[PDB]
């Protein structure tokens, strides 16, 4: 099976960018995605990419600042969070899809951002 | 001129199945046999004329059609059959007269480490009439749940990509579809064969 490690979470200022890099395993027919939990909200769809595409559908919240990048050498998908207001910070977690049914099948743990004012 | 029959079966770039690519043949003659007998077509069948007599046919119009399937999806393409590839993609008119032609295409389009660029459509709204391309990248709502323009719960994006790896199966191994299509009537034809 496919699971996936998410690295590059931590602390930044305001307005600052964390490049988030997620390592993955036997990728490159799934599609990845990336969700956050806000501090009381449920996810909600953040972004994700289709190998070799670029068909990417963003939330309206996000859209304009976070663009996603496909390696397809080292298996990670990069996700490059910019001028990120405060109340941004959430969990993001990568996840992969196969025949998509009541939702994406793998989840990995994911990685804690939070953006300090 | 002699027709650019040649040129589209093996041409640098066939597009993904959710799109296809449309190009009028006009005013020329076209060697139909010559591919007919080519042992490089794994399959030629053809629909509303035998191939052998293909030959002196005098046609008023004929359309090429290019997308890229795999093996185990060939048969899906013919009129009336009822799959997920035919259905949501490329449906064929039930008096389709014309030929599928598939060869097997490893070798060139597939890469080592797989090719990822060919996408194929899954879930979507309504059943696509005779000849109909859907390019929309409308999130599909099939739950009761609004969708709402963001993918998740309910909403499936419905591009997926085949997983096109040179050491697959044999059947899930990579092929190139061109389609046909002939249409006879009593008119100034555009293809009119050797004759």
């Amino acid at each position: 099976q496919v699971q996936l490690v998410e690295s590059g979470g931590g602390l930044v200022q305001a307005g600052g960018s964390l490049r988030l890099s997620c390592a993955v395993s036997g990728l490159g027919a799934h599609r990845v995605g990336w969700f956050r939990r806000a501090p009381g909200k449920e996810r909600e769809f953040v972004a994700a990419i289709g190998a070799n595409g670029g068909n990417t559908n963003y939330l309206d919240s996000v859209k304009g600042r976070f663009t996603i990048s496909r390696d397809n050498a080292k298996n990670t998908i990069y996700l490059q969070m910019n001028s990120l207001k405060p109340q941004d910070t959430a969990v993001y977690y990568c996840a992969a899809r196969d025949i998509e049914t009541a939702e994406y099948t793998y989840w990995g743990q994911g990685t804690q951002v939070t953006v300090s004012s | 001129n002699l027709c650019p029959f040649g040129e589209v079966f093996n041409a640098t770039r066939f597009a993904s199945v959710y799109a296809w690519n449309r190009k009028r043949i006009s005013n020329c003659v076209a060697d139909y046999s010559v591919l007919y007998n080519s042992a490089s077509f794994s399959t030629f069948k053809c629909y509303g004329v035998s191939p052998t007599k293909l030959n002196d046919l005098c046609f008023t119009n004929v359309y090429a059609d290019s997308f890229v399937i795999r093996g185990d999806e060939v048969r899906q393409i013919a009129p009336g059959q009822t799959g997920k590839i035919a259905d949501y993609n490329y449906k064929l008119p039930d008096d389709f007269t014309g030929c599928v032609i598939a060869w097997n295409s490893n070798n060139l389009d597939s890469k080592v480490g797989g090719n990822y660029n060919y996408l194929y459509r899954l879930f979507r709204k309504s059943n696509l009439k005779p000849f109909e391309r859907d390019i929309s990248t409308e999130i599909y709502q099939a739950g009761s749940t609004p969708c709402n323009g963001v993918e998740g719960f309910n909403c499936y994006f419905p591009l997926q990509s085949y997983g096109f790896q040179p050491t697959n199966g044999v059947g899930y191994q990579p092929y190139r579809v061109v389609v046909l299509s002939f249409e006879l009537l009593h008119a100034p034809a555009t293809v009119c064969g050797p004759k």
